[PDB]
């Protein structure tokens, strides 16, 4: 099918803030069979970095030659598998008896496991401050650097809130300035409050990460397990971001306590097999001056949303 | 604390007009004392044409209703202190979502919609493959149904299913004139509360943000048509793969009670929302399955 | 806060001379360094209901509509000329904040020409906190001793600021002891007001101390210009050696053509590596206050907590 | 002319709240009726603010049209456990030293009722009569208010009687009637001892064709509270379902009050008074057939209370700090022994 895929990365490869963009680059790189090439030939990967080209503000967009926009990794894969022309290796096409389970596994990573990667990308304070908020300086344009990571951190807080976590000013001014003793110990109140409340949060994250990876791995062991599916590329792109963050060795410590190191190192050698592949299957472009996201081409798009 | 020098019996005068409204909205599951009975709060109730039962007009409320009849061995109501089913407003909760469960009288517990969803998926959490299908119906088939009923049906079809406001035939009374004005004034606020139930507002932030807004511009209308077309294309693929998942070995599974509760509410819509047209024409095996699943809860 | 500018307006009206107080000894090092940056767009309108009653209202983007009802009666009949910054005087002040039902109160009694009494209650209903503190203070022209009793722990206290000797080497101390925790406190400060002939400027060198913590502070504070000011605090620590070097460089301006008044305020830290900026513009009744903060550790600058603050009052 | 300002409401139950208010005295060119327009912005509840447009227009020297367009959201019953929204318009005509006026109005309002009480507070706001009243309703109401006020002051009177008669007709739905008598009398030199008596009564009838369409909880009578029969909590009297005040169809409430002006000579000549009171009343669902069975219920077993306290009576608000004991009560009333604080405008 003929279209143009819009992603989040820069200069050769997808960004770590978008696990759906990483899985799509691995999807297009792994379409090596003739029926797998038949649904991927002429897709024109563009790293445009603007969600204004999306129907819902998410940026694996498939803008396809008519105005037909299919957005998100699971929607694109279900769309591209529907347009197989019809008539083993590096990517399998599921049969008709397994289309429901493989869509169930793709949707389960999308709604349960990818919820936890956006926790560790925005709501982990070690990962957000060191890595994530200073990553949009290289992706976006000169004024629009500080509103996008604040939005995605607000959206990750709404998606994760139910599983993971002026007289009072005049009081302490008449107390702690009249103390000068728990003046300095006033901040010792709240950061000693915060530290055992943050190990509180990391325990209920890591219980929710442990159950969602266990639920997916037990259902994945119903299809063929020696072959690569679309469900695996979205699952492995979630480990690749979570184990590759600044706080990513906390997770690899805990994931071998539950699943072992003969499974975490079998999943990390599949990931490193996918990152170190050539971009010969990748047919790329540069964003034109309708697709960039500049100061002038995001004021036209802002005025178009209210007209 | 000797100061109330006389205390009387509590006070036993009740508003009889309130007790007639509650009896109008109450439906009784047949087949314990005062305190072991629960009331299921539902959006509305429709009469099934085939059996004559009183089913809830929403797939989530109907699934909880079928799961309550299965767990306790009840019989569906017909459109001495038995349990009950209440037709309620969404506004009976802070959460504004309405499968809710009202258990007890003096020690009365209220389980909200999030609480029942945790209770319902905890009974299938041991089987991992059934949890994937349950998550697929509650996300992909759910989001189609909500978008077909918020955006593709008329306001009268929505308020027929998702409102406890009264519905007569036609306008003959001045009381019918302002009941027709509540269904136009309040239809949008009832649609906005429905988008906050299964975290639909977080999966679909931009089409929910275009709801909360006047004049509905052309850019918002063509982006909405792209999302709703992908949601419907994905849901024909769900519904066609569900047709090879209907064999039974005894009691219905909670997945089978969730498949049946979606088909029974899609085939109750009176408008061609394209989910009804697809299920009636192509999913004739799913329609017969939902009739077989329901008739082991009737008498 | 509002209770501390009611208090300073009563001090300038009855001539209490709080420059000798041991809470204004490091005052130029708190005005030039430790000011507050707004964190959101914030509007505020203030009013006057009765002759002795004031209404406030504020709403921000972060927080919706709040308000307050103040009561203020005083014998000092020159007080509200000072509310924009022998006869025994008194001040009575109370205020309720009412989305919160949070109360606050203040009674000042000048009992003698070299003696004052003060009460300061604060009563929150939830976030439950009832605090009632007393301030007895005997002024002189070489001392401003002060006896503070609180109800936080059971905190009793004492302050003194012995002025010596324009050139004025003061010397102060404070001694707190919370009588239910038995946790003492202490301090010692050594401000030294001077003058010079460089640009037209005083100077204020301020050696502080804290013997229970070892936290030695030090503050230089010049006035390098007819409107510009400067403050270079060098902080330190003992037994856990750790330096810091703050800065602060406020600039003023005034206008004609009902007079505009612009204040620009920078404050660089080095341990936290920040740079706070703040503009404040006054008018007849309006007051706009825009301010940002930067963090300097490619694009090394990140603007944390921008904020604007509109304000009207009459 | 423009007059942007702020102020304080002194609401329901001790609940002061801030408003922002704009004015505009319209110039007499788009006129020849003297018109002024208001916009009062208030804090609503948790999602929306409260907006309140008003347009007062003098037709004659003794007539004022008031078009009030409102969108207001507020909390309600006992633990602020009920969230009420109101959208509508109200056209009102008010006809004319003793205050005497008639006011006929006509109001259409869409009212939403949300149970905002958490499921943690488990049987509170979760009775069957509270789950059944949540929802949306639309209602046109016709009203009349007669006020005859011969008191010398309204917030701190020393003599004079007051009579206020309120009627409300929702056509085919309900008819509501309320009376309020208040008599003030003083016997000493500079009105040192003031005796105040208040009587409030009310009747509500369901005009709705064999008791269909029940009357909403916001349209029923509620008793108890600081600005009502003191020494009970607000919504603390009348019939109950579990613990929820279901309201009443008829009520009587009365109150005696003695003020004494604090005989310490420096704190005299002030607004502070030494306050003794006796309060009481009955709240009843009146078995909507006859008016002889209704008065038999309103005269049987009242809920009374007495108490001493201190009161400030300013023209802008009344502050009360009483120590109250309940004399008689029912077994399921919210009985508030000891100290009670009151803040508002209308005490009875």
């Amino acid at each position: 099918v003929k279209g143009s895929v819009h992603l989040w990365g820069k200069d050769g490869k997808a960004s770590l803030i978008s696990v759906d963009s990483i899985a799509l680059v691995w999807f297009i790189k792994l379409c090596t069979s003739e029926e797998a090439k038949s649904m991927v030939a002429g897709l024109q990967i563009v790293f445009s970095n603007n969600t204004d080209l999306s129907s819902d503000g998410k940026l694996p967009v498939l803008i396809l030659d008519n105005g037909t926009k299919v957005s998100g990794y699971v929607n694109i894969v279900q769309f591209l598998h529907k347009n197989i022309c019809t008539s083993e290796e590096d990517l399998a096409i599921v049969r008709k008896k397994d289309r429901l389970l493989e869509y169930s596994l793709l949707n389960y990573v999308d709604v349960e496991i990818s919820r936890l990667t956006d926790y560790q990308l925005f709501l982990n304070t070690k990962n957000y401050n060191e890595y994530t908020k200073k990553l949009f300086s290289k992706l976006l344009y000169f004024p629009m650097w500080y509103n996008t990571p604040l939005q995605l951190r607000s959206q990750a807080r709404e998606n994760c809130e139910e599983i993971i976590g002026e007289s009072k000013a005049m009081e302490s001014a008449s107390q702690l300035a009249q103390s000068k003793t728990f003046k300095i110990a006033h901040k010792n109140k709240i950061k000693g409050k915060q530290e055992l409340q943050q190990v509180k949060y990391n325990l209920q994250f890591d219980n929710r990460l442990q159950s969602c990876v266990s639920n997916w791995l037990a259902a994945r062991k119903k299809l063929d397990d020696s072959v690569i599916l679309s469900s695996d590329l979205l699952f492995l792109a979630n480990l690749y971001v979570q184990l590759g963050l600044p706080d990513g060795n906390r997770i690899r410590s805990k994931l071998e306590q539950t699943f072992g190191s003969e499974l975490l190192n079998s999943m990390s050698n599949k990931i490193d097999d996918f990152v170190h592949r050539p971009s010969n299957n990748l047919e790329q472009r540069d964003p034109q001056f309708r697709e960039q996201g500049n100061v002038v081409m995001s004021l036209y798009n802002l005025a178009c949303k209210y007209i | 604390d000797t100061f109330p020098l006389q205390t009387y019996a509590a006070q036993t005068d009740k508003d009889e007009a309130v007790a007639l409204e509650i009896q109008r909205r109450s439906y009784t599951f047949t087949e314990l004392t005062v305190e072991g009975t629960y009331k299921l709060g539902v959006y509305n109730v429709f009469l099934e044409a085939n059996t004559g039962a009183a089913l809830a007009t929403d797939p989530w409320c109907l699934f909880v209703q079928l799961a309550l009849c299965q767990k306790n061995g009840l019989v569906l109501p017909t459109h001495t202190c038995n349990h009950e089913m209440l037709v309620l407003s969404r506004l009976s909760n802070p959460d504004e979502a309405l499968p809710i469960l009202v258990e007890g009288y003096k020690k009365r517990i209220i389980r909200s919609t999030v609480a029942i969803s945790e209770i319902m998926r905890s009974r299938i959490l041991d089987d991992a493959e059934q949890l994937m299908y349950y998550t697929l119906l509650d996300t992909v088939l759910y989001d189609c149904w909500i978008t077909q009923i918020i955006f593709c049906a008329s306001d009268a079809q929505f308020m027929e299913l998702y409102s406890c406001q009264k519905l007569s035939g036609s306008i003959v009374t001045p009381l019918d004139v302002e009941n027709s004005l509540l269904q136009k004034l309040s239809a949008k606020s009832l649609k906005i509360s429905l988008t906050k139930r299964n975290k639909f507002q977080f999966r679909h932030r931009e089409i929910v943000k275009s709801m909360q807004g006047v004049y509905h511009n052309h850019h918002n209308s063509v982006n909405q048509e792209q999302v709703l077309n992908v949601l419907f294309e994905n849901s024909k693929q769900v519904l066609l793969g569900l047709k090879d998942m209907l064999k039974s070995d005894g009691q219905p599974t909670y997945l089978h009670l969730k498949i049946a509760s979606y088909i029974l509410c899609i085939t109750n819509v009176k408008e061609p929302i394209k989910l009804k047209t697809f299920v009636e024409n192509e999913c004739k095996e799913l329609v017969q399955f939902a009739q077989d699943t329901l008739k082991n809860f009737v008498q | 806060p509002y209770m501390d500018q009611v208090l300073r307006a009563f001090y300038q009206s009855t001539h209490w001379s709080t420059q000798n107080s041991y809470e204004d000894i490091t005052a130029t090092s708190r005005t030039l360094l430790d000011f507050r940056i707004p964190s959101a767009i914030h509007l505020q309108i203030s009013n006057k209901s009765t002759p002795n009653t004031f209404n406030s209202l504020d709403f921000s983007t972060r927080s919706r509509i709040n308000g307050s009802l103040s009561y203020l009666y005083s014998d000092a009949q020159q007080l509200e000329k000072f509310m924009r910054n022998f006869v025994k005087k008194s001040l009575y002040y109370g205020r309720m904040y009412y989305p919160s039902s949070d109360l606050e109160a203040m009674i000042i009694k000048r009992l003698s020409p070299q003696t004052q009494f003060m009460l300061k209650g604060v009563s929150s209903f939830k976030e439950s906190l009832n605090v009632l503190t007393c301030y007895f203070q005997r002024d002189s022209h070489r001392n401003l001793q002060e006896w503070i009793f609180s109800t936080s722990d059971l905190l009793c206290g004492y302050r003194v600021l012995h002025n010596f000797l324009n050139s004025s080497l003061s010397l102060g101390a404070e001694f707190w002891l919370g009588l239910v925790s038995l946790s003492p406190g202490c301090s010692t400060t050594l401000r030294y007001y001077t003058h010079s002939t460089n640009t037209g400027r005083p100077l204020t060198l301020t050696l502080s101390w804290n013997p229970l913590f070892g936290h030695i502070s030090s503050t230089y504070s010049a006035k390098t210009g007819t409107n510009s000011t400067f403050c270079a605090k060098y902080d330190f620590n003992l037994y856990s050696i750790e330096s810091n070097l703050s800065f602060g460089c406020e600039f003023w301006q005034k206008k004609h053509h009902s007079i505009f008044t612009s204040v620009w305020k920078l404050s660089t830290s080095l341990r936290d590596k920040t740079l706070k900026l703040l503009w404040e513009g006054k008018w007849r009744g309006f007051l706009i206050s825009a301010g940002t903060e930067l963090v300097f550790t490619n694009i090394p600058v990140f603007p944390a907590k921008f904020g604007i603050q509109f304000q009207y009052s009459t | 002319t423009f007059t942007a300002k702020t102020g304080t409401n002194f609401g329901n139950d001790n609940d002061a709240e801030a408003y922002l208010q704009f004015e505009k005295l319209i110039d007499k060119k788009y006129l020849k009726l003297p018109t002024r327009v208001n916009l009062e912005i208030l804090r609503g509840t948790k999602i929306h603010s409260s907006f309140l447009f008003n347009s007062y227009s003098s037709l004659s020297p003794q007539s004022i049209l008031n078009l009030k367009v409102f969108s207001q959201f507020y909390n309600w019953n006992t633990n602020k456990g009920l969230d009420i929204g109101q959208r509508g318009a109200r056209l009102s005509l008010r006809y004319e030293s003793p205050t005497l006026f008639h006011e006929w109005f006509l109001e259409t309002c869409w009212r939403s009722t949300k149970i905002c009480s958490q499921g943690t507070s488990a049987p509170y706001m979760y009775s069957g009569t509270m789950l059944s009243q949540a929802g949306d309703q639309l209602r046109t109401i016709l009203g009349h208010t007669f006020v005859l006020d011969k008191r010398d002051h309204i917030m701190c009177p020393t003599k004079g009687s007051m009579l206020k008669w309120s009627n409300e007709l929702s056509p085919g739905k309900h008819l509501k009637t309320q009376l309020e008598l208040n008599s003030v009398k003083s016997w000493m030199n500079d009105d040192f001892i003031t005796f105040s008596t208040t009587i409030k009564t009310g009747y509500l009838k369901n005009l709705s064709s064999q008791q269909s369409l029940p009357v909403h909880i916001c349209d029923k009578f509620q008793s108890g509270g600081p600005s009502d029969i003191r020494g009970f909590q607000t919504f603390g009297l009348g019939p109950r379902d579990l613990y929820d005040a279901v309201g009443g169809d008829a009520f009587v409430s009365y109150g005696l009050s003695v003020f004494s002006r604090l005989p310490w000579k420096k704190v005299e000549k002030s607004n502070f008074r030494l306050h003794w009171f006796f309060n009481g009343g009955k709240l009843v669902n009146h078995d909507n057939t006859s008016l002889g069975n209704c008065i038999g219920q309103l005269s049987k077993e009242h809920s009374t209370s007495t108490g001493i306290g201190l009161v400030l009576r300013h023209p802008m608000a009344r502050f009360e700090l009483n120590f109250t004991l309940p004399i008689t009560a029912h077994e399921n009333d919210l009985i508030r022994k000891g100290f009670q604080f009151g803040l508002g405008l209308a005490f009875l």
